[PDB]
């Protein structure tokens, strides 16, 4: 059926909860309110307060309790209201969650998922716009996924809930209802760690994910009109990312532009760019170009100037093509 | 004169029929009493103007403070504006107004125009003023508590004689930083007063699901400091108790935790839908506890209020709002380049490069 | 029976002459009473063995638990080992031992040999056991409190009838996560017992500079749960108060905060020096409060202890220590490759590549 | 006279505190004990409890209080006992400290320093060995400095204290007493944002800083035996880093190896590598190679192997040289 990302995510949660009694949802306002973005709407009414629980306002309590629940027997899907608010519970995430399996020699595990809306373009200012994935990818022990379509949302969230490794699941909020795509009602999952080809091309490779997908796809379309064949690759999983998919595309095109709304310095795309340069120098016809969010806190007034524009992406594509 | 700590029933000074209930004799002049009422009306009308700004799209976000007027106005009057420091949160625009922050600056921040001394850097409801020591609002709940404790410690070490007041909601009391910050302030005996504007909800999560302590005031036991349970819809009770805590802090006796019980009449915010998780009986029940009509009755019984004055005051406030909004809009949009300013005192090479890049756009 | 909450004077059950001070009858069988003593001696001797391990370079770090024996042994016996869960911190090796964790595993972790079920992943004093539900110690102070709350919530929802006990020192009570975790557990009425092993110091920072609340028990008021001030050098007082909190949790009445006042006889750690910031008069004063001689007198006054038994127990313990250390050492060093195992259930492409790289150098 | 890094740091603190009454030190065990690494030894005795104060055990309280003190009227030098423990106070650092000047339109400032011991090579396991600098560099608004010599320690800590922008100051613990170098007693500072040329060379550029300096320097020595001249550049300041020094060196040699003990993914050296590739592709004779800590929590048993070895660095150098 045709559904928005919110509907797809809600369906994924409903399905997994119907399948496994151990699956529980917890976070601020996820119960009666149905979530500030309605992702958990109706779940409390259907599964009860012992499976959909509103928690006190503490990200440390949310992430840490989820970790404790996961280690003991449940399969919690914790929600952090906005990715910007993961920080108060940062130590729980990086010191307890990420390192549990490793520090215990595999004696204890963390089958939990931490969902969080992310990305700019929604006039959220400093704390309703952040894309902190870099913080997670840099932390060994955490799988990191960022979806951009309703189809991937359901498939990957279901995959994450079944995955025994801790997964930080980012949902670009500007994409929650931006489009209605066909999403099978039947049970299906998608592979974590695999990119998705959105457009095949041979003149340029556009690596991206999450928040910026709309502008990237639009840029690809405009390049086509100008006789330029760009290959668009949605990474989907940031850790572990699809190394093969990335290197195969860049090897074919010889030029690549990486796009993300996350701050430039030590960002995830900086990691992919550095890796491409280190392993495929001989295949590069142009420098790996990065179109990223600026190295500033997310601005309110200039929201639309901070988020990568189709123009900014096209200027980068031109530099790569004209090199 | 000293108020009782950890009381069973919230401290109140205004009777249901407008009578004075204090043990001590009221010591506020009629002029001052009228000022408290005037400020509450201004705060309420500012809140109603915000509702209109949303409807017309002038602002993208508001946090209704209707119901918090007695608490916010009382706090602004219990301290010394421009001398003491205030560490507020997003719902304190009423407190900001009563403190003396120009409507031009408040509305400038709501509209993101050059009238905002904060340069339109944040989303609405994030005011801040260097001139009135109003520490710029930060979004993360309770994140301003440790900073408040630090400023208080600085006041103590530098012997400035100042006090730092820190306001937050009930939900904020569940955050680790809330606890950690107050604990340090208490150990250092710092001149800081922590005040909870408890409206019994953190968006949709009610008090019962927020914490198991019967009151927020009780949490003061964890720091060994005094805790007060107050009727936050009572402007006099709120004023006198906060005033006492402030004086205690100023004379070097350390911090206090004051719980002002209020009610949030509007939804959590313009992005919320209150009428979906709160019982109508409850809301209706509390609407009858509005601090404005309550104090109005107190004044009327003392010859300090009449219908004609109500008219003149509201008309004066409306004119102030019109003038303030005009000046805010008149200031014009903030320049695009400002997005690269103030990250650091001076722009490093990478921001200069990034600015140049954007300029070609 | 119910102990008084928030008492000004710490709860005591053992009189200085060995008299029973309880307002309820002592119900422990003689065998269990003697085991409490036996385990305290074992804990003390393990600690003294640790000192030797440091001195001989067998281990790189130790956190002296001498003085914490009554508290740690009492906690181990107030729960059901292997059924209930324990979320300890680095100074709890006495508790680990009393809980039944094999010395081979405890020492294996101290020596980082393959005898460590945690595979020598962390520095010494970070034991952990899946078999005995002893949640692997993590270094960040109080970081294990929220997880303890979560595990308890799981126990409640799954109706296992288990309880989760969480131990920490006085310094830990100043961390935001300590407060945040207990608050959630209290709101959910989760079966968790939070226990403070208060030795009045956080390395060198004394209690007075740690918090302004007169006691840690008083902090319970912030959660609306019962708080208890107990003499942590009294093994019976510690056992019964914790046991009552455990029973309360088990019947669904929610968490409790139990403060066990003890003293740290040794320095903070092998990397510290206590005889620099603590008055010798204070240490000496608390040395006279050693929980071991105190409980010995209680048993002796009832014909439940004699020198012969004392000697027999000690020889059996030193033999167990020698055997445990031997087994730990004979296990052998942990492989270099293990550095890449257990980050995730399976090694991703980047770890496989990194492992191959390291192998080039080996 | 010759002194260790600890002595130089202590001297820097003593000097600045004598010059400005506003300079205060706060943290766990910094007073009577003089710090667990003795960096603050004797300061309490000399300046009093109102200038050097032991704090409760809370990193949120330390960082946040420091921020309030700095905004009001002091110049606090807060200590986080180990870089690994910054996380409980992470939100204070990234949401309050880093964004104060920006979010307030410049009305409020944060002239504070947060120093912390870091790096491995000391058998510290998971939480006594971390190098979390990437987390700070990724956060706009924080200057980041990592020293590796006694001379730099004194000069840069003094510069940090005088700098009005918040500075996170990392002190590699393995280097605290590893060597006694000449450190002038006279008042001197060093420039924040400028790299230091440890050794000039023309065949290979070795970009590094902090913890790994010993191995990088010995690697250059080994290369010299074979007639290969390596240029060793100690960045010192990670944010803002010395773009010019880096590009000038790489332009000259045409080959670069970047070394750090921080985890690989989304690390600071990944940022520099990605930047070199994006801006100097035409000057590269070989791919930019990164020698970093592995993407795992810091291991106790394999501490010696996690920290880049002279051999690991040399193998990367050979790779770049033979390309
Ligand atoms: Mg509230
Ligand atoms: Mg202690």
């Amino acid at each position: 059926a045709l559904m928005t990302m919110v509907q797809a995510l809600n369906r994924a949660l409903d399905e997994e909860m119907a399948k496994d009694p151990r699956v529980v949802v917890l976070g601020e306002d996820v119960g009666k309110r149905g979530g500030v973005f309605l992702v958990t709407e109706g779940l409390l009414q259907k599964y009860g307060p012992d499976r959909v629980m509103d928690t006190p306002l503490s990200e440390a309590a949310i992430v840490g309790a989820a970790l404790g629940m996961a280690a003991h027997g449940l399969r919690p899907v914790a929600e952090i209201q906005f990715a910007d608010y993961i920080f108060p519970g940062f130590d729980q995430l990086v010191s307890q969650v990420a390192k549990l399996r490793y520090r215990s020699g595999g004696q204890f595990t963390a089958p939990l998922v931490v969902r969080m809306p992310s990305g700019g373009g929604v006039r959220g200012g400093h704390h309703h716009s952040q894309s902190p994935e870099a913080h997670f990818v840099h932390t060994a022990g955490l799988k990191v996924v960022a979806v951009s379509t309703p189809y991937d949302a359901k498939g990957l969230l279901k995959a994450a809930i079944r995955d025994e490794d801790p997964v930080v699941f980012l949902e670009p909020k500007r994409l929650y209802r931006s489009v209605k795509e066909e999403v099978p009602e039947e049970d299906y999952t998608l592979p974590i760690g695999k990119a998705a080809l959105r457009r095949e091309g041979k003149d340029l490779t556009l690596i991206c994910y999450g928040t910026v997908m709309p502008e990237v796809l639009q840029a690809a379309a405009e390049l086509a009109k100008a006789g330029v064949s760009a290959e668009v690759l949605d990474l989907r999983t940031l850790m572990p990312w699809d190394y093969e998919a990335v290197m195969n595309s860049v090897a074919k095109t010889g030029r690549v532009v990486l796009v993300s709304d996350a701050p430039r310095h030590a960002s995830f795309v900086s990691e992919v760019a550095a890796t491409i340069a280190e392993d495929l120098l001989d295949m590069l016809l142009a420098p790996p170009i990065r179109v990223t969010g600026f190295d500033t806190p997310y601005p309110y007034a200039q929201d639309k100037l901070y988020l990568p524009t189709v123009t900014r992406i096209l200027n980068a594509a031109k530099r790569a093509l004209d090199y | 004169h000293r108020f009782e700590t950890f009381t069973e029933e919230p401290i109140r000074l205004i009777g249901e029929e407008g009578e004075w209930l204090g043990d001590f004799p009221l010591d506020l002049e009629g002029e001052k009493l009228r000022r408290l009422y005037r400020d509450m009306l201004a705060a309420r009308m500012l809140d109603e103007r915000y509702t209109i700004l949303i409807r017309t799209g002038k602002t993208s976000f508001i946090a209704p403070a209707a119901g918090h007027e007695a608490a916010q106005v009382a706090i602004a009057h219990a301290i010394r504006p421009g001398f003491d420091w205030v560490f507020p949160y997003y719902r304190d625009h009423g407190l900001a107004l009563a403190l003396g922050i120009p409507l031009k600056e408040l509305l400038g921040q709501m509209l993101a125009t050059k009238a905002d001394p904060n340069k339109g850097r944040q989303m609405p409801e994030h005011p801040g003023s260097k001139a009135l020591n109003f520490f710029t609002v930060a979004s993360p709940i309770a994140s301003h508590v440790p900073p408040a404790a630090g400023a208080a410690i600085s006041m103590k070490l530098l012997r400035t004689g100042q006090v730092a007041v820190c306001t937050f909601g009930d939900g904020a009391t569940s955050e680790g930083d809330w606890y950690a910050g107050i604990n340090f302030a208490a150990v250092q005996g710092a001149p800081a007063v922590f005040i909870a504007e408890n409206n019994f909800y953190a968006i949709s999560v009610d008090y019962r699901h927020q914490t198991h302590s019967p009151t927020i005031a009780d949490k003061a036991h964890a720091f060994g400091i005094p805790g007060y349970l107050v009727d936050g819809m009572d402007v006099l009770a709120s004023y006198y108790v906060v005033k006492e805590a402030v004086e205690r802090a100023r004379r070097g006796e350390g911090p206090s935790l004051v719980e002002l019980r209020v009610y949030r009449y509007g939804p959590h915010s313009s992005a919320d839908d209150d009428s979906r998780y709160r019982p109508k009986e409850e809301v209706a029940f509390w609407r009858k506890k509005d601090p404005i009509p309550r104090f109005r009755r107190f004044l009327e019984a003392r010859g300090l209020w009449n219908e004609e004055w109500e008219e003149d005051v509201r008309e004066e406030i409306r004119a102030e709002l019109e003038r303030g909004l005009k000046e805010a809009e008149e200031a014009g949009p903030v320049p695009p380049e400002w997005m690269f300013e103030d990250v650091f005192a001076e722009k490093p090479w990478h921001l200069l490069r990034q600015e140049a890049l954007l300029k070609e756009e």
